[PDB]
């Protein structure tokens, strides 16, 4: 494919290992890591996104991995 | 010149009364001395050797052991002690033991036994002190020369050698007049209470107190044909496999967990006499000798060229590196600094005396551009070639650079760094006894303390002060939480 | 692998337009898009999510948003 | 034996790196974190003993962790 | 650096004396009544966070005296 | 590469994941990071390959 | 005009020669010959016998 | 070790650090983190040995 | 008897064949041809690189050391599996003799 | 300061009469000579009052 979407999570596992696992376990939350430790920019602004969203710790963290999460996977 | 970019090289614009301006040049680098109508002088220090060192005492790390003997007692007859036990060379120990009809003793039970042992240590470091009668501080200062072969040279200056015994020195240079050195050697970092601790091949510095109290077999020092060793017991241990009998067992060569033992301290190359490094000395500048290159040249009338591109050096200023290809006399380097839009001059020369010297020598000038777009006119004329740099960063980001550094500079040097520039005194003064006087108190009050322990009690100290209801304590503990986490963050540089 | 993390917002801004602008600039909404026509079971599992933490109507709105657009991107 | 009391805080020292810098100074902490790996037990000890004394939540924390401090490095 | 974590406290041994017994058993805290008789401020220091802490008497004296035993051994 | 050029941000042409090497045409280049490109499956248990 | 080149990176490998070895269990990691050259890469895995 | 042994624990030999070889009675070792037991003093900035 | 070598580990080291190469200070990392041999230890740390060094650029450049690397006097830590143990007990009897 | 010793005088050139001093806690150059060539020496006393 275009190697955006991969096959993953469809069920149809079994006891045998898969094409390739040691290293999709990590692949895309490597790549948000490198991506965060590279631009710190978008921390400020996540951070006061969620900050200024009617806050209750609960969704004052959720709001807050969510959107540092989804920008980097999906740019 | 004799130092670009060495990362902790720093300018000291200083004018004084009699022009005498006191920088405290440390080991680790330069220092640059720009100045109004005067050379620009570059300072680094270089090797601090210290010959005749005294032996004082030293110490064994791996042992051998001869000549085992042993006897032992029945149980009621009490201790047991071998003929040889008196010499200094046996190491001796009591334990007690049981025997019987079988062990040739008339009497059940448990009598006392001894062994000893026969000790020559192998390989014995030795901790040696200097005495200040014998230091060897040696300074040497370049001028910023239009020169090709000096924008990062090592091996070209003035070497001004600085003992105690001579206290304060003069300098000619070879034609820019002469620099007076007032310094004080005697108040550098302390050398009476250092040992040095050369083993094998490598030495170190070690505190005098911490050096008594290693846990390692002494002997005196006194350059005897044969050591008398202090504190045997120590390297060697005795298995009493159940309590049938012991035997004695060293612990072979100690090293490794020497060179364990230290990590904090500094180390030093000792290679015939030593040439310790990483000494730090303040002094003082006498620069009311000086002349600069040759002021009765003339402006020169041609054109320039760059052979090299120019380049930043992490400090804001440039080395431009210019060959001057009309065939006139030497002559004076025209320099103006144009702004953005703007014919204003801002803007200084590092050189500040730029001039070629043989008309095929491509003679380099150093300066600083303003933070914004600069352009950089070379030379007079209409076909004078405009060197543009574009010098990233703000002013704001110079200060906060600067705090940096200054702060940087405070941890190391505690007191002494509070006199780093300009002689000052009307205010200087009180801020470096107020400081020492706090200094001294906190330095003797953490002396002994890790990386984590003492980032951990500074965090548990801001956290006192920021649950109390007392503007003093609360200030109080959180200046010193905060200090102390900045000086944490820092120390075992 | 090196598929993954695209420079597009690296900011080193051109006036001729990149490499491949036209498909670059669809491709991300194309996987959400793809994904969530072949899987609809998440829509009903955010929308209960949403429901329960959001307090308000935006924080709902948002919550809701951000969960259909991180699966789809970390699958 | 003479691995202990390592010279270290003496204030003997400028701005020229000394002996075994990252690794001495990190070596302390990885020996405690490495020592409590071993043994977790004494983590519910640490955890009792903090519960039971303090009669506050910062002095508890306090003597938890300095605590758990101690036996790895008292050892 | 290996004589830190030294062999001590697992349990595999039996009544045959073990190796360097009395040496290894008292090594430890000579060490640190030894670093504790060369930096007596310390002490000043530790007085001042029992004092400041605890809200009590016992405990105190468990800050106190397990605070001075650390920082020898971290040392 | 190729035909084709490009111009990248250098802070980027680091962090991409390949194998990289010294860039010395050497004719032998020992390649840093070549656990990255080449992947080890392994079965059910058993061998592997 | 006048380019540089460093940090050339590889974008398609061709394993040629393979190499296997093991180990009874408790009786520590199997080493290979092939392992200290500066152009074999590999990892261990644990398998039962 | 030398001519003296020990007895010890099998996790705590596993903790010990220091660097480590297979144990294969190979021709030569290939040894685990060997950085643990070198240094590399850095005077000041300019160099390393 | 009859023990299994299991892990050896060494306390003695020996280095030899010293090898550096930097880079200009935003040239990025270096590395060494070397660097993928076991026996050579590397380690990464950031240089100063100037006109002095024979750089156009100032600034902090990336720096890397190797060694071979020959461990001398290495320990082994055998271990003993139960089917060789040698477990004996020898007994008396409280005969009358001298 | 306070020169401990009354008030030195050579009586004779060719063998050296010895000065005593007792100079103040701070760092404190002294000198003997007068002129450019005058002998001076620095010292450093350890203390406070
Ligand atoms: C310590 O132990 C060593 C051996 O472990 C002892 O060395 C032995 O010393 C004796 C007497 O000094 C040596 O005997 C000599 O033999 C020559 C042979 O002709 C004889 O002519 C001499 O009159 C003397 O009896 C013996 O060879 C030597 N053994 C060795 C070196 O292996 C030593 O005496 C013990 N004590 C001390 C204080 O060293
Ligand atoms: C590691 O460093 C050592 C020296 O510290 C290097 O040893 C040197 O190796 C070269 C090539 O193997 C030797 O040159 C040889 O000289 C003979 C003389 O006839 C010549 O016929 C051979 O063709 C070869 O060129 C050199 O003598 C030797 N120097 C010594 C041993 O002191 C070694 O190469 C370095 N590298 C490695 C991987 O060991
Ligand atoms: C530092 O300065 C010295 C002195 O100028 C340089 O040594 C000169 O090198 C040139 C090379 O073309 C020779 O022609 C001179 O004879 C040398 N002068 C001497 C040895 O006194 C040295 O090269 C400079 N450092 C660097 C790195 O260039
Ligand atoms: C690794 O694989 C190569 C792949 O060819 C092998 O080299 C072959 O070895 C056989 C056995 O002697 C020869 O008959 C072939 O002619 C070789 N082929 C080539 C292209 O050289 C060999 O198994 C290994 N090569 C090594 C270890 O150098």
């Amino acid at each position: 494919s275009v190697a955006l979407a991969p096959h993953v999570g469809m069920g149809l596992d079994t006891r045998t290992q898969t094409w390739m696992s040691a290293e999709g376990a990590w692949r895309q939350v490597e790549k948000v890591e490198t991506w965060a430790l590279r631009h710190p920019g978008f921390t400020i602004l996540a951070l006061f996104l969620a900050h200024y969203i009617g806050t209750s710790l609960t969704q004052k963290v959720v709001i807050f991995i969510l959107l540092m999460l989804v920008t980097p996977s999906m740019t | 010149m004799r130092c670009v970019g060495v990362g902790n090289r720093d300018f000291v614009e200083g004018l004084s009364g009699a022009t005498w301006v006191d920088v405290v040049l440390e080991h680790g680098g330069c220092v640059t001395t720009m100045a109004k109508n005067k050379p620009t002088l570059d300072i680094e220090l270089q090797k601090t050797e210290a010959t005749q060192l005294a032996t004082l005492r030293k110490l064994c790390i791996e042992g051998k052991i001869t000549n085992i003997t042993t006897d032992s007692r029945c149980p009621t007859q009490g201790e047991a002690v071998l003929p040889e036990e008196q010499d200094q060379n046996y190491v001796c120990k009591h334990t007690y033991v049981d025997r019987g009809w079988g062990n040739g003793c008339g009497l059940f039970g448990k009598g006392s036994l001894v062994t000893c042992a026969k000790f020559q240590c192998l390989e014995p470091i030795e901790g040696k002190v200097v005495q200040y009668e014998n230091l060897k501080y040696t300074v040497i200062i370049t001028v910023h020369t239009g020169d090709q072969h000096q924008v990062g040279n090592e091996t070209q200056g003035v070497t001004a050698e600085i003992t105690p015994q001579a206290s304060t020195t003069e300098a000619i240079l070879p034609e820019y007049g002469t620099l007076g050195l007032e310094c004080s050697p005697r108040t550098g970092l302390d050398f009476n209470e250092m040992i040095l601790l050369t083993m094998k091949n490598k030495a170190w510095m070690v505190h005098r107190q911490w050096f008594f109290d290693l846990p390692l077999p002494w002997a005196s020092g006194a350059t005897t044909e044969t050591p008398t060793w202090n504190r045997k017991e120590l390297l060697v241990t005795f298995k009493n496999a159940h309590a049938k009998k012991q035997e004695v067992v060293v612990l072979g060569s100690q090293e490794g967990a020497m060179h364990t033992a230290l990590t904090g301290a500094t180390e030093i190359q000792n290679s015939g006499g030593t040439s310790i490094f990483a000494g730090h000395l303040k002094c003082r500048l006498k620069m009311d000798k000086l002349e600069l290159k040759g002021m009765s040249y003339a402006m020169c009338t041609n054109t320039f060229v760059l052979k090299k591109e120019v380049s930043e050096t992490q400090h804001g200023t440039i080395l431009i590196k210019v060959e001057y290809k009309g065939e006139d006399a030497p002559c004076k380097i025209p320099f103006s600094t144009e702004d953005g839009q703007g014919k204003a001059h801002n803007g200084r020369l590092i050189t500040a005396n730029p001039v070629v010297t043989k008309k095929e020598e491509p003679v380099n000038i150093e300066a600083e551009p303003p933070f914004g777009e600069s352009n950089i006119v070379i030379g007079i004329g209409d076909n004078a070639l405009k060197i543009n740099w574009y010098k990233k960063g703000s002013s704001i980001g110079k200060m906060f650079e600067a705090t940096a550094r200054g702060a940087r500079r405070m941890a190391i040097l505690g007191d002494t760094a509070w006199d780093f520039g300009s002689v000052g005194g009307v205010l200087n003064s009180l801020g470096k006894m107020v400081h020492q006087i706090f200094g001294s108190a906190y330095t003797a009050l953490f002396s002994g303390v890790s990386w984590v322990m003492k980032i951990g009690i500074g965090v548990l100290l801001t956290w006192i002060g920021l649950n109390s209801k007392n503007t003093s304590m609360s200030f109080s503990c959180i200046a010193i939480g905060i200090i102390t986490l900045y000086l944490g963050a820092v120390v075992q540089a």
